[PDB]
């Protein structure tokens, strides 16, 4: 067979022990499900500093602590507007995921707090910027380079989808890397607790499975077809489906017919067709061996998983920062001042925040 | 190229969410 004895023996105990590792991983997310955390923190703590990056909600600003002088990412939303955007149950549930999780490469939330205009998120700051940046800056990443981030999403992924946490959100744009060159994931928004099937079409275009578009229900295998995107946007430096206009690249997506450069070595080729599967019944990841079947093909032969987990492997690439509160790998935006309201807005739908 | 066509389609800067 493809493994011999000691070679079996030895994956089959680890993926035994993955097993118990998540179970336990499990209970405890679910004790801060069920009893989450609030108001540990005010806004006069901090000293806010600069604009890291803007959305709809609001603003996410790099902030101080006045009195630890620790540095923190700050995000900031305004209870109407997420009303008016019918983003309520959404932004609950950001907060809600963020304080139970725990796992190296998901945002570490401090902090949370809200007051009569907002909603505030107190994060560990990442400092390296977006994935997004750095892949562009240089057009593509080594297969070695994207294969490390990969092992990281793979793992991610492991650990959430055990909680029965659906992501839907993977995208370069939506991964940072950290001082140490490693991935951090932050954005929630998206998420569910899926134990079965769901049916929301959200996410981005390019990021779409193609049960996502479909009017069928999906499960958490969307998330191992848009791993297989983000692998192939990482080597590539562009993503399989693309076309001016989303519902063009819909068209594409449920075709499923992929061509890939022809610097992309045949185990890489061999892996994307296997998660860019259109049909549910073949996805790797979605297999009776899950996310085996992933950890276990050939393209990750190299990747030590355990070391990948314990962050001992040396990233390829080391933002540069000039300092604490350096931003340098960030854009920059126009400045605002936070004003706070002396009438209490929107305060019945935001009890549990 | 493939990559020429990504250009041309214009999504080569940070994407939205649906
Ligand atoms: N802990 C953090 N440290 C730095 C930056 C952080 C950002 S952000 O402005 O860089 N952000 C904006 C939304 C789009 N997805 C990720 C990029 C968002 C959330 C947490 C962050």
């Amino acid at each position: 067979g493809h493994m011999g004895n000691a070679a079996a023996a030895k994956k089959g105990s680890e993926q035994e022990s993955v097993k118990e590792f998540l179970a336990k991983a499990k209970e405890e997310f679910l004790k801060k499900w069920e009893s989450p955390s609030q108001n540990t923190a005010q806004l006069d703590h901090f000293d806010r500093i600069k604009t890291l990056g803007t959305g709809s909600f609001g603003r996410v600003m790099l902030v101080k602590h006045k009195e630890t002088g620790n540095h923190y990412a700050m995000k900031i939303l305004d209870k109407q507007k997420v009303v008016k955007l019918k983003q309520i149950e959404h932004t609950l549930n950001e907060k809600r995921i963020l304080q139970a999780v725990n796992f190296p490469f998901l945002v570490k939330l401090e902090f949370s707090f809200k007051d009569n205009s907002n909603l505030y998120m107190v994060m560990e700051y990442v400092p390296g910027g977006e994935m997004f940046s750095h892949l562009r800056r240089i057009g593509r990443f080594s297969e070695p380079h994207a294969r490390f981030y990969a092992a990281q999403i793979v793992l991610t992924f492991e650990y959430l989808h055990s909680l029965d946490l659906i992501y839907r959100d993977l995208k370069p744009e939506n991964l940072l890397i950290d001082q140490q060159g490693y991935i951090q994931v932050t954005d929630f928004g998206f998420a569910k607790r899926v134990k079965g099937r769901t049916w929301t079409l959200c996410g981005t275009p390019e990021y779409l499975a193609p049960e996502i578009i479909l009017s069928k229900g999906y499960n958490k295998a969307v998330d191992w077809w848009a791993l297989g995107v983000l692998i192939y946007e990482m080597a590539a430096g562009y993503p399989p489906f693309f076309a001016d206009q989303p519902i063009q690249i819909y068209e594409k997506i449920v075709s499923g017919k992929v061509r890939f450069p022809s610097h992309f070595s045949s185990d890489l080729k061999d892996l994307l067709r296997n998660l860019l599967q259109v049909d549910l019944t073949k996805r790797f990841g979605n297999l009776k061996n899950g996310v085996n079947d992933i950890k276990n093909h050939k393209w990750f032969a190299t990747t030590d998983w355990i070391a990948i987990y314990q962050r001992k492997v040396e990233a390829p690439f080391i933002p540069k920062f000039k300092g604490p509160g350096d931003t340098s790998n960030f854009d920059d935006y126009e400045e605002e001042e936070i004003r706070v309201s002396i009438n209490e807005k929107c305060g019945k739908e935001f009890t549990e925040f | 190229t493939t990559y020429a066509d990504f250009i041309a389609s214009g999504r080569t800067g940070r994407r939205n969410a649906i």
